[PDB]
């Protein structure tokens, strides 16, 4: 007998005030029974599990499970009640390595850790919430009860305490073999390393032996699997990656459900294959979430589907990180509140790609939306490679500056450089400061009657003109914002706008290109065909002429 | 060497914060830092039977070279109970921003010789993340009295005292308040000697500390008798467009709000008529006599403006472009406790967000020198771009509350 380390167990509670489950065992067929009572027998001289006496009065529920295609049976303890009640735990798996981020390797090997998931002890103090009972024959004699000493499969804390437990194990062995990694994923070890062939086999003997200080063995016969690894939806290479490959269904109608799957499949794509884009496909499911309700695809949506089956038309595989050189981000602008981006090391060579979408608003402007777009890049570049990469971005340094220095808000993107590759971003129109001399100086208003809709917008001038136009279906809001919209037609090149809307002005203050509102769209259009707008705001219903003149020509 | 025994506030279970994505060298300077608190006794690492999380990062101190841990315990103390059990709380001294200098102490070192309640230890869990997720992350809590949790100066006050009574007795016109990790020392002395006045107390606990603090050799300096204020003025001018009566009659308007008196008549019966917004309008002697009388009323102290310790601080914050922002603190709208103008922010001619983020330390700062507690804060900038970018300038040792401003006040105008 070789002396063997115990593995530190893991203390389990319930939560707080809760008790162990309390639910009644089935009945079971004869053959079944017969089944569970010879699987459940080596289990016991296996060590997984122990009979117990009367006194335990928890109890789960056990079930005999057919297996396909075959004359044995299996067994399925259902822990549901027992999780409903365990105490919540730390988990570790929650954030996956993202294949871009990972490195090149030369070997790497698979060790199947089954056996040793078996060596890990439940706490003691817990055992007894664990408890199942076989059913006896005929109901005659008490069934036969037993508690697992094991992690259970199915049980909440196992996934967690299992690989807590064999970190533990293999930190020193990781930390003094800098020139290998580890990572566990399920039942499986991989070890990867740049080793030459011969020298990385002796680590995997060497982690064997370390693995045997606890007892813990892993199969002689090496695994099956070996590269490439079809591993969480991806498919890893030695010097490259790629996802499963992507299949978008043929069909002459599609639902509900097949457009949420098609959505899925282009959102997967889109991490590896550039310019996917998901915008019309995406808005055929707004609000409606009827699962069998076929939604004719607009022409747009079709164009869309069209443009991702020609991207792709072939595998397209990304490299791996190598720390030595920089992070490079790339943008385009893609229409419609799209943003597709590469991000690389050496040019044409991308380790990963993707896209981002304009978030819902009522109004909107690009240079907004580039810069959430490089706050996203940047938060998945802390994630996967630790760093911020440097950006190549489709807006002139002069147009970045301009915007920045005299937006209300303060922004910021970290280092870039200007690409020129249309579409550029620009900013479209730009108010004045300072009140323009010689500009004819426009006093608008508008106001609507509250129950019968109808209202009036106009303006006064410095030279005498004036319009007042009678509006039906309005509100105060929208005649404020109709008054504006006249006084840009009806002047020239360069002109003063007095309002006492604040509405109107928190609006346009926010700078937009684009709006939800066919009105603000209108009013847009005008202040980009100007040279020179200055836009004042003055208090209503405090004597201020023009204002109150015009004020009594629309609220009559 | 007695721990005392801290529960949360009843119906609370401990914090479940995610860890935020860190860079490598945070990381790594984490994991020395984590390294050697292990060694020391200060943290344990912990199993997944630990469900509870508090993020943590690293910063520099300003001009210091060195990381400093830094943890979020934000959530943590709002689910801790508040300490009265020995001092109903301390009554914060009104006579320390009337000090002509106030340094500040990073005394959370001292906080590290107190050990803590075992059955608490649990709800002060964190992670050192790793990058892409390739290894488990670090996990641990604390055995002592960590840095950045309101508990630690409550615990920790019980020593405090006894440490600088002998300061205290010999130097009675110095004025000591702690709040959090800083310790806030004011005096009316000569510049020279105040150093002089501050090396003598870090020589102190550093001779408790030996019966090193890794940052107790700093001081930040700070002349609250100096800070200035920002009352409501107006234009004087000899010649006034449509445009300037019509901004100081929406000025007027605003200001009305706040003071009784406000009169905009006669200043409004000059705007009779629709004229050219460059036109010059002279004005009369009514327009003046009002203008004269509304200048009046803006220079003395809003009515009924009084600091309530039960309710919030709120802190707003206006950009009014080239490096300059305006802050207003308030509790209810339109009665400001205090107001204030910043040009001065450093090494930030090209970044906003660098600037926003020092001008919330300062006035944070200041709101712990006046009143003994942070504001809320209501920040001109988007949730994704603050939330991106603060950890790279924060400098202080707390972290306050913020919200995010969307719309363009129009208050900007009247600040300006
Ligand atoms: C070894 C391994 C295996 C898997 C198994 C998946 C399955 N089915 C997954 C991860 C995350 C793995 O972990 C890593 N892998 C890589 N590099 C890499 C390079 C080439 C190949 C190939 N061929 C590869 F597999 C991985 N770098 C790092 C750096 C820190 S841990 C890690
Ligand atoms: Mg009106």
């Amino acid at each position: 007998m070789v002396p063997i380390s115990p593995i530190e167990t893991v203390p389990v509670k319930l939560k707080p005030g809760m008790d162990g489950p309390k639910v009644k065992q089935w009945p079971l067929t004869e053959e079944k029974i017969k089944a569970l009572v010879e699987i459940c027998t080596e289990m016991e001289k296996e060590g997984k599990i122990s009979k117990i006496g009367p006194e335990n009065p928890y109890n789960t529920p056990v079930f005999a499970i057919k297996k396909k295609d075959s004359t044995k049976w299996r067994k399925l303890v259902d822990f549901r009640e027992l999780n409903k009640r365990t105490q919540d735990f730390w988990e570790v798996q929650l954030g996956i390595p993202h294949p871009a981020g990972l490195k090149k390797k030369k070997s790497v090997t698979v060790l199947d850790v089954g056996d040793a998931y078996f060596s890990v002890p439940l706490d003691e103090d817990f055992r007894k919430y664990t408890a199942f009972t076989i059913p006896s024959i005929n109901n005659e004699t008490p069934g036969i009860r037993y508690q697992y000493n094991v992690l259970p499969q199915g049980w909440k804390g196992s996934p967690a305490i299992f690989q807590s437990s064999m970190t533990k194990i293999l930190e020193p062995f990781a930390a003094q073999n800098p020139d290998i990694v580890i990572y566990q994923y399920m039942d499986d070890l991989y070890v990867g390393s740049d080793l030459e062939i011969g020298q990385h086999r002796t680590k995997i003997e060497e982690l064997r032996q370390h693995l045997l200080r606890w007892g813990l063995t892993t199969p002689d016969k090496k695994h099956q699997k070996e590269p490439p690894f079809l591993w969480m939806g991806y498919e890893l290479h030695p010097d490259k990656w790629t996802v499963q490959p992507i299949v978008l269904p043929e069909k002459d109608s599609w639902t509900v459900n097949d457009i949420q799957k098609l959505v899925g499949k282009l959102n997967w794509a889109s991490q590896i294959y550039p310019g996917i884009k998901v915008r019309q496909l995406s808005k055929l499911l707004r609000g409606t979430k009827a699962l069998t309700e076929v939604i004719p695809l607009t022409e747009e949506a079709e164009l869309e589907l069209a443009e991702n089956r020609e991207i792709l038309k072939e595998p397209v595989h990304g490299v791996y990180y190598d720390p030595s050189k920089d992070l490079i981000a790339e943008i385009q602008k893609q229409g419609q509140g799209q943003w597709t981006y590469q991000i690389y090391q050496e040019p044409f060579k991308n380790l990963k790609t993707g896209k981002y979408a304009r978030m819902r608003g009522a109004h909107t402007n690009d240079v907004k939306q580039l810069t959430e777009a490089v706050q996203k890049i940047t938060t998945e570049s802390i994630v996967i490679w630790g760093k911020t990469p440097k950006f190549k971005l489709p807006i002139q340094k002069e147009t970045w500056e301009t915007w920045w220095t005299e937006y209300w808000q303060a922004t910021w993107i970290p280092e870039w450089e200007f690409v020129n590759t249309p579409p550029l971003v620009k900013l479209w129109y730009q108010l004045e400061k300072e009140p323009i001399v010689g500009a004819e100086t426009f006093y608008v208003d508008g106001a609507a009657n509250r129950e019968t809709k109808l209202g009036k917008a106009g303006y006064v001038t410095n030279k005498g003109r004036q319009k007042v136009v009678p509006l039906t279906n309005t509100t105060n809001q929208k005649t404020e914002l109709q008054a504006i919209y006249l006084a840009l037609q009806d002047s020239g090149l360069e002109v003063n706008i007095v309002t006492d809307s604040q509405y109107a002005l928190g609006i346009i203050q926010a700078q937009p290109d684009k709006s939800e509102s066919e009105l603000v769209n209108q009013i847009i259009e005008q202040l980009i065909k100007k040279e020179k707008v200055y836009l004042a705001w003055v208090p209503a219903h405090k004597g201020i002429g023009g204002n109150e003149q015009v004020d009594k020509l629309v609220s009559a | 060497i007695e721990t005392v025994p801290v529960k949360l506030k009843p119906g609370m279970d401990g914090p479940k914060v995610k860890q935020w994505p860190l860079t490598e060298e945070k990381i790594k300077a984490l994991v020395e830092i984590c390294t050697e608190m292990e060694k020391e006794g200060k943290i344990s690492k912990i199993g997944p039977e630990n469900p509870y999380n508090t993020p943590v990062f690293a910063i520099k101190k300003k001009d210091s070279t060195k990381w400093r841990k830094l943890v979020d315990f934000r959530e943590l103390n709002k689910r801790t109970q508040d300490f009265w059990e020995v001092q109903l709380g301390i009554p914060h001294p009104a006579g320390l921003k009337k000090k002509k200098s106030v340094t500040v102490l990073d005394v959370g070192d001292a906080y590290f010789s107190v050990p803590l309640d075992e059955d608490f230890r649990k709800y002060t869990a964190f992670t050192i993340p790793s990058i892409n997720n390739e290894t488990p992350g670090i996990r641990y809590q604390y055995n002592v009295l960590p840095q950045g949790w309101k508990g630690s100066p409550a615990i920790f006050q019980s020593s405090m005292t006894k440490i600088l009574e002998p300061f205290k007795k010999q130097n009675p016109d110095i004025v000591i308040y702690q709040y959090m990790d800083d310790l806030y020392v004011g005096s009316d002395l000569e510049i020279g000697q105040h150093r002089t006045k501050i090396e003598e107390l870090r020589q102190h606990l550093l001779r408790w500390g030996l019966t090193e603090p890794p940052f107790l050799w700093m001081g930040y300096e700070l002349h609250p008798d100096k800070w200035t204020v920002q009352p409501i003025v107006l234009p004087e001018k000899d010649s006034w467009t449509v445009n300037d009566i019509q901004k100081l009659v929406g000025k007027l308007n605003w200001a009305s709000q706040i003071y009784p008196g406000i009169k905009v008549r006669q200043l409004s019966k000059l705007l009779r008529g629709t004229k050219a917004l460059t036109e010059v309008i002279p004005l009369t002697e009514e327009a003046e006599l009002e203008l004269a009388e509304n200048r009046e009323i803006l220079k003395e102290p809003v009515h009924g403006v009084y600091y309530d310790p039960s309710k919030d601080l709120i802190a707003e914050i206006q950009k009014q472009g080239q490096g300059q922002w305006t802050y207003q603190i308030y509790q209810e709208p339109f009665k400001n406790l205090k107001t204030g103008k910043y040009a001065r922010m450093r090494g930030a001619h090209t970044n906003d967000v660098k600037q926003l983020t020092e001008a919330v330390q300062k006035i944070t700062t200041e709101s712990i020198v006046i009143w003994g507690k942070t504001p809320k804060f209501k920040l001109p900038i988007q949730k994704e771009t603050w939330e991106t970018w603060w950890t790279e300038y924060w400098q202080a040792t707390w972290i306050p509350e913020w919200e995010f401003v969307n719309t363009p006040p129009l208050v900007k105008l009247w600040y300006q």
